[PDB]
């Protein structure tokens, strides 16, 4: 019993983390086969930040200028190119710890695990969700750029995030593994700020299902509601509008429990309007929104990874 | 923004 | 900036995870060099579990009734012995993935990462604290026994926990890696209950400092308190009594923030007495106590 | 207790 937010075991990704250094600038890189991926702003120095001409700064870069280190091992760089906001460094050695993997671009609301890294050294791992406003509420300090977010499915690592920068509210933005930012941000120290954010309704609902599967069900009721009627209350409380697509994604959980999604929405409606009245749900006093429907299945079903 |  | 319940990277430990089966019972084991460590209760029958005598159960077993598996691959058991509440199984080959490590026994209030495992395979990693009452609020299912808790310093893994069972309030109990239980519990399906628990005061204060380090200054006030007057209050509230030792520990964080410890204590008194007023600290609407001062320092820097 |  018990419900924790959990990250994926991080070993498969740990073996891929390296240190990349251009002059005074060091940050993290991801080494898969014979390629190291890293934020392109590694070719900067403390001024080139305001507005770099990446295409042009990269021109004056030599292979020997990139210092790539894996543990106590310097990797000889034999190629380099840019792909959107990432650098792609070719090295003379294929990573022997390279896992089965793929690059995916996750959707807002979806979760992944982040391996926080510094100087090529993994420091910590935690679970987070891509917020509706295309940021993540992470924990990052100087030198953490290049750290990656990922999911694991069976024995396959899906990399979905690489860290680039911290916005003024202390939330974080980055790219997928093709170098394309999530949200409207760009990799320069210009004035940018995250847009207003909303609660991930789909995940709250999922979590509510998890509560029921775990025997926590005092909140259920005998009523239902229309989708539109739910969204009218939901949006007053700054919840993402719920869509029919979301309803279908809750399909398996609704089947397992025999509670129709709209029936659960009425329970959530009542919860928002009346509060909890001192009671708790899966031990919490708030409505958790960083567990996805899939997270719930995987956990309550005891899924493991090879 | 602060590159990190 | 930002602050998360953060666990140590679990790779060094993943490479040590094995599976152990005795007849119909399978749980997790920890494989270091040429020994596998696991809960001795792997040897109990559906019967045995209520009033088992482990010396008696162990003498009836051979090196060969132990089925040890690294993934699909059987590891030959050439020796077995009981150490307090663990079995140690010497196998005939070494684990080349064995990291630098040591076995440590932690004090209640400290935190560690748990690698939840099933049938010798990793499910997930999460961070938690040893409750004052010696239990852990874990996330375990049937077959999770043998999963371990640990901290990492550099390249050195410090193992502090191995999971043994679940108590009636759904919290979890276990031993250090010498096989000694944390708390009063015993490995048998008798009526056992966790004792009273308390809020880890030192950690709540650390987490308040974290928040100041991160621009969450709203709870602060003009007041200071004495250690005694703080304790007279906090204790009305199920908080652990705070000592001068605990004050000293907070020194680093007090300096970094220029906020006196007794001042932060005054702030804590207010929050306990007055509540948060819908407000939140570092995202939370409750006071969090599973971050040690060390956790804050390492994470906030 | 439940041996887990």
């Amino acid at each position: 019993s018990g419900f924790r937010k959990m990250a994926f075991p991080s070993g498969k990704v740990e073996g891929c983390m390296v240190q990349v250094t251009c002059g005074t600038t060091t940050l993290n890189g991801l080494w898969l086969d014979d390629t190291v991926y890293c934020p392109r702003h590694v070719i900067c120095t403390a001024e080139d930040m305001l507005n770099p001409n990446y295409e042009d700064l990269l021109i004056r870069k030599s292979n020997h200028s990139f210092l790539v280190q894996a543990g106590n091992v310097q990797l000889r760089v034999i190629g380099h190119s840019m792909q959107n906001c990432l650098l792609r460094l070719k090295v003379d050695t294929s990573n022997p710890k390279t896992p089965k993997y793929k690059f995916v671009r996750i959707q807002p609301g979806q979760t992944f695990s982040v391996l926080a890294c510094y100087n090529g050294s993994p420091s910590g791992v935690y679970q987070c969700a891509m917020r509706p406003n295309h940021t993540i509420k992470g924990s990052f300090l100087n030198g953490s750029c290049g750290s990656v977010g990922f999911n694991i499915d069976y024995d396959c690592v899906s990399f979905c995030y690489m860290h680039h920068m911290e916005l003024p509210t202390g939330v974080h933005a980055g790219t997928d593994l093709e170098g394309k930012f999530y949200g409207p941000f760009v990799d320069r120290q210009t004035a940018q700020a995250a847009g207003t954010d909303t609660t991930i309704t789909l995940n709250v609902l999922a979590w509510l299902y998890a509560a029921v599967i775990n025997g926590d069900r005092w909140f259920l009721n005998r009523f239902t509601t229309t989708l539109n009627d739910f969204n009218l209350v939901a949006m007053k409380y700054n919840y993402e509008p719920l869509t029919q697509d979301h309803v279908d994604i809750l399909g398996p959980l609704s089947a397992q429990t025999g509670i129709a999604v709209l029936d659960m929405c009425a329970a959530l409606k009542e919860l928002l309007q009346n509060g909890m009245n001192g009671r708790t749900i899966l031990g919490s006093t708030i409505l958790e929104d960083e567990f996805t429907p899939f997270d719930v299945v995987r956990q309550c079903s005891g899924v493991t990874f090879q | 923004a602060v590159l990190x």
